[PDB]
């Protein structure tokens, strides 16, 4: 039913360099992708919602875009507070018509 | 090279005639409707999109003319009250009343035809103030004497709503959209196919929408054009608000023969005290529900917009009050007790009036006389939504309403009728 | 999948559900008279489609192959693209304006082969 | 040896039900008629002949019953004037009249029911002499009081003719014959096929045929039997003759309530002088046209036959005058001013009368009351033909007419309905 | 030529227009109710002709050949005369009174060949 | 024998009267409106039976043979007994409750052979 694959596994960069993480889907989830940041020992922090909007409390270094079945999370520069894995969450159910946070793909640093 | 295929799963938008399915000679002739298909199968369509437009949906027009036609057919074989349009001699009902009912009921005497053509009788009955017009104790006429015919509704035909399902003929299909964020127009991806819709109750009301479907994901606000102040806004609640209405007076009824084989039902006397009709709404529920509507309504104006609900706009009762049809009575309730707040950053009692002469479709044509009902009426119902209209930091909304080809519009917004076209061709590598 | 279950599916894959759609095409008060209108309409539409298949020599088949050549001007695409990467709704839109051309060719080509049986 | 063919181009004579196609709730319910096929294709048939008989053509019978049924349905949901059949007290209208109108209009007062059953009012109206009958100032009755019900035509339903096309159902076809010398019967070689005919205007008239089709090659004279003096002769002109008719008086109208929701339209007073209604025909055109008819008419009698048109035969107005329906008024014009010549080897004015109570189909049944029309009526129309009947060197012809299932007979003479029979067999030299 | 364009034409030549005629055979006020009568009639007549072709083993063809012999008593003419010097209207009149004979023979001859498939 | 004349006859013998029954299946006052109901009903029933024969690949035949195997669990009888010592009314009762099984198998088995023509 729900296919979500995060592909650029195990990517890291030196402070001042940049990174990006991307996810693909077999079903369109246009403008309904959420991104999370999980630091060890913490619950995931919401970073980006509806593909490109930042959540309150999210630093300006975070951004991203996408549509359809292709989406990317980008970091404008590493500030040494990026010690987290990131996750892709689907916020649209194509069978029920509801828009709730069902299903994850992810695990990339 | 050319291969012809038959049974290809494609369609075009189309308009066809729909027929009903459903399930004691009630007003919509539901006994003449075909039986439903029990446990009908709904089929989800994967990888499709479709566009909908609830403001251009011809299913609304058919429901509109079906209900009117049925209303008129059902009232056709009923006694006419023409002989009743006489000079009435009336006095006030004062013997057992509260002050709020002073002047509301009148005691009218008149000279009416007996079954024999050459004899007359002196009879009297009670009437509600709104059905009686003063000519010059005092002389009166019924409100419709200089405008239309009055037909008494048949006492055996009930009016409570009965679900009616609309079914497509073979070759046609109905596409139902489940997108729970759908605003009434444009692409709506969660499409499934049914052959016949669920039942819709043909409830007729103004301002408040009673006994309809509920929203789920959020309160939905829909309009043809948000920025056009000439348009209505339909608000669909995701939770019901409960109301309780009462007569509350204990009425009696008597029959008067007015010709061979025909009789008029007159309001008789009243047992016990005479009190004003009224409706109660839970206060806390109304308070919370309205706040939800405002939060969502603001998304189309800004987070710095103040929302005020003011009061009813003014005019004839049919468009200023809450027209409520229940128990066989016609209520006209005062909603100013509900829409009285400004949003920045116990029970509510609504006094209500009763009429017996009803112009149901806001047209000049035959009027219906509602016969009296004995005993005491008690109604319980769900407010499922409401109609608002809109009038530099404050926006003003008012109950408005009164439009027909509305209300049902909030039930049929989910459906579109399409025509199946089984033939098509494509190239391949075969030959005969 | 059920009726129209394949509507969003690949054109090639969808050919195996042709039975399902074909199977569901055929069937004085307000709710009374509408039933004669509903039934007469269903019958006429069913029969018109059968009539065309009969005329083109496709009677009795969900899939029929004929000898009319494909004119590439109708759609400049290969077979891999339309059968594997397109749905029937999309295809129908793309060549909708040539429907009357194809149909005229299909019927003439049938009568031309009936005269050829004059020799058997 | 046996080969079966399908789609064989053959047919048999047949009778089936025809439906119409056409193009504000007028008398023929044309809004209920299907849309026409624009630019329909006419197909000429080479190397065929067919026989026709306009006197046995069942298309006439269907047009006859369709028009009558529509007339009656359209007048059904209209106010009845039963309460108007009372003793009238009348005097003559004399204040502003010419001598020709003296005695034509009467001023009648009467006691009529108000919307209240127990009250009456004194009202008055004007009536034309032909609608009022003296009983013994003087007491009168309306002409239909002892014969039938009078129904007022609904003021919103117009009567001017609207072309109606007759269409055959699939499997049937209409054969139209173009032979311009066709006399109504027998072989007619120039045959073409259409699916639906051109429009025919449902004009109702006597003596003169108005707004029909024209002949071309010659004036056509057709009859069932030329030598049978009991039959009518239909003469079709190849050129129109223009006529101009007028009220000419400036009328007013007033409404009287006669019961709840119902009103009678009474003729009010008249502005300016009262003059006689009349029709003008161009004189030179009539003079030349009649001569053409005579030249052709003589071919069936001999070159030594004298043709006389005498005068109208006598009887009730409906069969002695020119019944003309125009502007919503019913005119009965004196045609003796036209048919006054003997043929051997400016404008014409025809005085005309007006009636309001009309027995449209020459039957005893419901009568129609034509409501008054305000202002002044002006009519322009084309005479396309006429009806003659025939009474030892001189033949006498008279306007005659009055028959129904006529008039339309001059438009439908060109058409025959046939049934297509696609199957047949023939021998050949094949086997399976 | 158009619908019935070949009506006055030679029987042989007219066989090429069979498509044209077949193509045009299938489709509470005064002008209202007549449309149910018009549509029901068109459908019943269409179907009766298709039913006979089905029974005789001619389904799906404008022209079908069968194994029933020609009995010369029905028309003592050769093939050159009827196919080249006669129209279909004329032919139909000439053998109209044997229609019921031919049809009975055609249907019996079909069932007689269905039993012969019991062996395959 | 006439219409339904073979109803009490042996199933085998009765196969030769299939033509007779097929031939008779197809066609605002009190006695008026009932005729639209009578005609619409006759047409719909006729067409539904033809539709099923079309789908199963039996168009145009009174008798058609297909490749669906007989599952003995439907009726544990041999052929001699049903064809020689039973009538059609009796047979219809015996296997009436498997009708929907047979029909599903018959239609799937037709589409499976249409795809096999993709190679010709
Ligand atoms: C919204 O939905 C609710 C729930 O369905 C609906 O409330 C119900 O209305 C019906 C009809 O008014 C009530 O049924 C009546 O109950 C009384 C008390 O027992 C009976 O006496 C009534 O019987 C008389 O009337 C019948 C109809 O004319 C006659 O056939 C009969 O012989 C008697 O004369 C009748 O059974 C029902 O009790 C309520 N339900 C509740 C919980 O109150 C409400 O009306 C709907 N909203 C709108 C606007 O319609
Ligand atoms: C033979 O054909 C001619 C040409 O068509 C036809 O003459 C036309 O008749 C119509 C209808 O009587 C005339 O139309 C009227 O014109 C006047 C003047 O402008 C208008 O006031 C009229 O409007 C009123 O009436 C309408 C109908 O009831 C209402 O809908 C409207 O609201 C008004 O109350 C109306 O438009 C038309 O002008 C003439 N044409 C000519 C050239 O005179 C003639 O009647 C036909 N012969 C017969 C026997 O019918
Ligand atoms: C309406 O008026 C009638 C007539 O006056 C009242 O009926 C009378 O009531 C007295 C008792 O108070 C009886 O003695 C009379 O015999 C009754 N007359 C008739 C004709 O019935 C009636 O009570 C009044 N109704 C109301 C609500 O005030
Ligand atoms: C008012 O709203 C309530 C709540 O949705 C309705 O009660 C539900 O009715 C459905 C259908 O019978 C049941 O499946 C639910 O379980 C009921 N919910 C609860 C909480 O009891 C109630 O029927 C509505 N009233 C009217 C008149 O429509
Ligand atoms: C909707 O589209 C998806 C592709 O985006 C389809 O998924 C493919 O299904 C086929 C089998 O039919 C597999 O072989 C492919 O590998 C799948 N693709 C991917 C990316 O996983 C899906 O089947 C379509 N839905 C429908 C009903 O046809
Ligand atoms: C028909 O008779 C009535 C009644 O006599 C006439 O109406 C009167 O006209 C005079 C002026 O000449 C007024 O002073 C009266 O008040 C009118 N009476 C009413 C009841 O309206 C009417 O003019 C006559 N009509 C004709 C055509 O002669
Ligand atoms: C009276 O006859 C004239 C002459 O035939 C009609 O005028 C013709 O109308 C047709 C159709 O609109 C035009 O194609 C011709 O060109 C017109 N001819 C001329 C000379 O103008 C006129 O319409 C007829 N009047 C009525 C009421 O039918
Ligand atoms: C009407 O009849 C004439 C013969 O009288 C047909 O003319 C012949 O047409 C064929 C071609 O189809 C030619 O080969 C012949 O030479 C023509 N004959 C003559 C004498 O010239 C004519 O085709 C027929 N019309 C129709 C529509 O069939
Ligand atoms: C009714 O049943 C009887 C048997 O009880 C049938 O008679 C047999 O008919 C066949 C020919 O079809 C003969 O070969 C047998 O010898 C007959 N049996 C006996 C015992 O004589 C009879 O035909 C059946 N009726 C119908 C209409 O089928
Ligand atoms: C009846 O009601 C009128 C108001 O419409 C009031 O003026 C009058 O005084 C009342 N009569 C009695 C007896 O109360
Ligand atoms: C009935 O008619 C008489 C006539 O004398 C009148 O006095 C009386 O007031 C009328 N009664 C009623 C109730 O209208
Ligand atoms: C009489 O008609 C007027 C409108 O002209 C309306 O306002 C009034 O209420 C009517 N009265 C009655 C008794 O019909
Ligand atoms: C519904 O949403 C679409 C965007 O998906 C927007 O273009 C359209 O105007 C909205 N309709 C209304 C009535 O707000
Ligand atoms: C409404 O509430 C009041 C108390 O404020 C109570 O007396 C009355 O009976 C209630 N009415 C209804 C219909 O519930
Ligand atoms: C309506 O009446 C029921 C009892 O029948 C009561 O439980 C409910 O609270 C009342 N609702 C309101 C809004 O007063
Ligand atoms: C109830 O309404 C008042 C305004 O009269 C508002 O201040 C309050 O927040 C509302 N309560 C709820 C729960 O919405
Ligand atoms: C509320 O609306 C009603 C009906 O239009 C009106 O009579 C009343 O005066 C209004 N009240 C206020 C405070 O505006
Ligand atoms: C509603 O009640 C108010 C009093 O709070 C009153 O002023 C207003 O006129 C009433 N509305 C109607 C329609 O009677
Ligand atoms: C609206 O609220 C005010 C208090 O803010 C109160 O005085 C007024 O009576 C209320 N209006 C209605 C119709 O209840
Ligand atoms: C009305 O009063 C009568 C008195 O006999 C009583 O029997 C009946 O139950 C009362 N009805 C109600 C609803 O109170
Ligand atoms: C009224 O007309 C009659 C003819 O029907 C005539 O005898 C009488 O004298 C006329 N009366 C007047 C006042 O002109
Ligand atoms: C109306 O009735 C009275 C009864 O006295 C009679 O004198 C008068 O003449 C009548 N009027 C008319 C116009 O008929
Ligand atoms: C009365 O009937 C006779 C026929 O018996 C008729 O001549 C006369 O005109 C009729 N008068 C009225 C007013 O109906
Ligand atoms: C029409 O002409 C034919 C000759 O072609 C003739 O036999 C027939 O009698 C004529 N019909 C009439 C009514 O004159
Ligand atoms: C008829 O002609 C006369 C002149 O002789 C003229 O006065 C009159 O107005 C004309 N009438 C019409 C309807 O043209
Ligand atoms: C009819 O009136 C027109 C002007 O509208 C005029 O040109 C024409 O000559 C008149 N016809 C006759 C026969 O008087
Ligand atoms: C006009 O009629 C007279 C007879 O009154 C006739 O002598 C004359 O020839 C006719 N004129 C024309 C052009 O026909
Ligand atoms: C002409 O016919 C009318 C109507 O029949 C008649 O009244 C008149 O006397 C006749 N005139 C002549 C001169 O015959
Ligand atoms: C026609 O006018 C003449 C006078 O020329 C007259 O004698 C005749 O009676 C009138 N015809 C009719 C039907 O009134
Ligand atoms: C017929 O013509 C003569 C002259 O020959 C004339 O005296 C007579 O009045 C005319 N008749 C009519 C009705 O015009
Ligand atoms: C009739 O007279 C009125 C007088 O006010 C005038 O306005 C109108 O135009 C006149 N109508 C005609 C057709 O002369």
């Amino acid at each position: 039913d729900i296919v979500m694959t995060q592909t650029p596994a195990s990517v890291e960069a030196a402070v001042g360099g940049t990174v990006a993480i991307k996810c693909q889907a077999s079903q369109s989830i246009r403008s309904y992708l959420a991104w999370y940041q999980q630091k060890p020992g913490q619950p995931p922090k919401l970073l980006i919602y509806e593909a490109s909007k930042l959540a309150s409390g999210v630093p300006s270094r975070f951004s991203g875009s996408g549509s359809g079945t292709q989406f990317t999370l980008t970091i404008s520069g590493v500030e040494c507070d990026d010690a987290a894995t990131y996750y892709c969450q689907r916020n649209y159910d194509s069978y029920s018509g509801a828009y709730y946070p069902n299903g994850f793909g992810g695990g990339t640093e | 090279w050319v291969t012809v295929y038959y049974g290809v799963p494609v369609w075009k938008d189309a308009e066809t005639t729909l027929f009903c399915a459903s399930d004691k000679h009630n007003v919509w002739a539901t006994h003449a409707c075909v039986p439903t298909d029990p446990n009908p199968q709904e089929i989800h369509l994967e990888n499709v999109t479709e566009e909908f437009n609830m403001w251009k949906n011809n299913m609304v027009e058919q429901m509109h003319t079906d209900i009117i036609s049925l209303w008129d057919q059902s009232l056709k074989p009923c006694v006419k009250l023409t002989p009743l349009c006489v000079t009435l001699q009336c006095t006030n009902v004062t013997n057992n009343i509260t002050d709020d009912m002073r002047g509301e009921l009148k005691n009218c005497s008149f000279n009416m035809t007996t079954e024999l053509r050459d004899k007359k009788q002196k009879v009297y009955s009670l009437f509600y103030r709104l059905d009686v017009v003063q000519i010059n104790n005092k002389e009166y006429r019924l409100i419709n004497c200089n405008t239309s015919a009055i037909t008494q509704a048949c006492p055996k035909v009930s009016f409570e709503p009965i679900p009616i399902h609309y079914c497509a003929p073979a070759g046609f299909a109905i596409l139902k959209c489940k997108d729970k964020k759908f605003n009434g127009t444009g692409p709506c991806p969660s499409v499934s196919t049914v052959q016949c819709t669920h039942g819709i109750k043909p409830v007729v009301s103004t301002q408040l929408l009673l006994n309809g479907s509920l929203a789920e994901e959020e309160v939905m606000i829909r309009s043809e054009n948000i920025t056009n102040n000439a348009k209505n806004i339909l608000v669909q609640f995701n939770t019901p608000v409960q109301i309780n209405c009462t007569r509350p007076n204990n009425n009696t009824r008597k029959s008067i023969r007015i010709g061979p084989g025909q009789a008029f039902y007159a309001t008789g006397d009243i047992i016990g005290d005479i009190r004003q009709a009224h409706c109660n709404v839970s206060k806390a529920t109304w308070n919370e529900t309205l706040g939800k509507v405002v939060k969502q309504l603001r998304k189309h104006f800004g987070n710095n917009t103040i929302i005020r609900f003011a009061n009813s706009s003014g005019g004839d009762l049919e468009v200023t009050t809450h027209s409520f049809n229940c128990g066989g009575e016609f209520f006209y309730c005062n909603t100013s007790g509900l829409f009285n707040s400004t949003w920045i950053s116990d029970s509510i009692t609504l006094p209500c009036r009763i009429k017996q002469i009803i112009n149901m479709w806001q047209r000049i044509g035959q009027a219906m006389y509602a016969p009296p009902i004995q005993g005491v009426i008690r109604c319980v119902s769900n407010i499922t939504g409401l109609i608002l209209t809109r009038d530099s930091t404050t926006e003003t909304f008012r109950p408005g309403g009164g439009d027909m080809r509305d209300n049902w519009r909030s039930e049929l917004y989910k459906y579109k009728v399409v025509k199946i076209e089984p033939l098509g061709v494509a190239p391949t590598r075969c030959k005969r | 999948l059920g009726f129209l279950g394949a509507a969003g599916s690949t054109m090639g894959a969808a050919s195996m559900t042709l039975t399902v759609q074909a199977r569901n095409l055929l069937s004085l008060t307000v709710w009374g008279i509408k039933q004669l209108q509903a039934r007469v309409l269903a019958v006429e539409r069913y029969l018109r489609d059968q009539q065309l298949l009969g005329i083109w020599g496709c009677s009795g088949k969900l899939i029929c192959c004929t000898n009319v050549p494909w004119n590439s001007s109708w759609s400049n695409r290969n077979l891999s693209e339309i059968w594997d990467n397109m749905t029937w709704l999309q295809w129908d839109k793309e060549i909708s304006n040539y429907t009357q051309i194809i149909y005229g060719l299909l019927e003439e080509s049938q009568n031309q082969q009936e005269k050829n049986e004059q020799d058997l």
